[PDB]
């Protein structure tokens, strides 16, 4: 098989910048190379074919170059919506093969999270469960610390954190932090706090509720 | 326009087979090859093989020979891929994608079919609304959410107000815990529009054919 190597799994760029993703074929594939963009949760989208030709409707900012074994896909002026994995593919021989993909990461300015805390719903409590969830929305960079406190005491067990991919519009991240308790445990305490620590401030963002009111 | 409409998500037990379909419309079905591509979670695209709809001729990635059987039904402009001897290594998204005779590329793609190979039972999600506690302060916008807890297999779709809110939505990737997935979705709307106007999350779990709508209430 022809191996298509994208040696960079990730490439960082900034909106408005030019980024070039490289692909190396393990043998001469002439120009039988296509480039695909796969946005999170989406099917791949053909951008470049025959190494340098834009597919129909593909914006001018997308170009490809190269012949033989070394291929480059370039976004001349990155947009937030270009957050995607980019794949090269050779159509030179069977089997068709793809590069491993290069994920474009967009470096934007730091943004503090908007933190929202939610008590368990009455429905869940009826089931004898109690999930307390904290949304930490639209922050950058991805690194963030969430600390749960129950009646002022740090609670580490039962916490699950899920980060989004970078937002295709503003390149931020969001994350959900869910503290799952039994209903019995949840009702043995009053104050529930998620504290978001992020490099945008030395002061944690603190969101709380008291089960009483 | 060209559409490759794949069959819905599949949960299959190990050792079973599955046949995924790709209904092509909007073009001359027999003028393009149909290809199938595997994409394991977090991994790259793998070309399985193609089929010439004109004559049913197939070309396989040797790695998938026997594993995958490509067929076509010209009359229904549908391509099929049967995957056999299934294990969790086959759990992946499978795409059909069209390729011309020339030039050489995959220009139209199906939406993908998620295959989960597992002995686990379908478990519909418990859907819980995430509305601010009575103590919260109202700002310019309000973040609401739906917690989608304890479902399997993974395919779930949360739609806020029938998709009218999607620009303000965050979909948090599902986490697998004790064999069940949990995800959440948030929506942020101007506080001037909620609760004055209804905000509803609709959570579809295709495997269990369940839809749970939660109207977010203060």
């Amino acid at each position: 098989d022809i191996v298509m190597t994208q040696s960079h799994k990730f490439m960082s760029t900034s909106v408005g910048d030019r980024v070039s993703i490289t692909c190396k074929a393990s043998q001469d594939v002439s120009t039988a190379v296509a480039w695909y963009q796969q946005k999170p949760g989406q099917s791949p989208k053909l951008l470049i074919y025959s190494a340098s030709y834009r597919y129909t409707g593909v914006p001018d900012r997308f170009t490809g170059s190269g012949s033989g074994t070394d291929f480059t896909f370039t976004i001349s002026s990155v947009q937030a919506e270009d957050l995607a994995v980019y794949y090269c593919q050779q159509h030179y021989s069977i089997p068709r093969t793809f590069g491993g993909g290069t994920k474009l990461e967009i470096k934007r300015a730091d943004a503090a999270p908007t933190v929202s805390i939610f008590p368990p719903s009455s429905e869940q409590l009826t089931s004898g469960g109690a999930s307390v969830v904290c949304f930490l929305n639209n922050f950058y960079p991805k690194d963030i610390n969430v600390k749960w406190k129950i009646d002022g005491s740090e609670r580490q067990n039962g916490v699950l954190n899920s980060w989004t991919d970078q937002d295709s519009k503003d390149s931020t991240y969001s994350m959900s932090s869910t503290l799952t308790l039994t209903k019995d445990e949840y009702e043995r305490h009053n104050s529930y706090t998620c504290e978001a620590t992020h490099k945008t401030s030395t002061s944690p963002i603190v969101k709380s509720f008291n089960r009483n009111e | 326009e060209v559409q490759l409409q794949q069959s819905g998500p599949e949960l299959v037990k190990p050792g079973a087979s599955v046949k995924i379909s790709c209904k092509a419309s909007g073009y001359t079905f027999t003028d393009y090859y149909m290809n199938w591509v595997k994409q394991s979670h977090g991994k790259s695209l793998e070309w399985i093989g193609n089929i010439n709809p004109n004559n049913g001729g197939t070309s396989y990635n040797q790695k998938f020979k026997g594993k995958a059987t490509l067929t076509v039904d010209k009359s229904s402009t549908t391509a099929y891929m049967e995957l056999r001897s299934l294990t969790s290594e086959d759990s992946a998204v499978y795409y059909c994608t069209r390729s011309p005779v020339r030039p050489y590329y995959f220009d139209y793609w199906g939406q993908g079919t998620t295959l989960t190979v597992s002995s686990a039972k379908t478990t519909p999600p418990s859907v819980y609304p995430l509305a601010p506690g009575c103590g919260d302060t109202t700002g310019s916008s309000v973040t609401l959410g739906c917690l989608v807890k304890g479902y399997f297999p993974e395919s779930v779709t949360v739609t806020w107000n029938s998709g009218s809110l999607s620009s303000s939505v965050h979909t948090f990737p599902a986490l697998l815990q004790s064999g069940l997935y949990t995800m959440s979705s948030s929506v942020t709307v101007p506080s001037s529009t909620w609760p004055s106007q209804t905000v509803t999350c609709s959570v579809a779990h295709p495997a269990s054919s369940t839809t749970v709508d939660k109207k977010l209430e203060p």
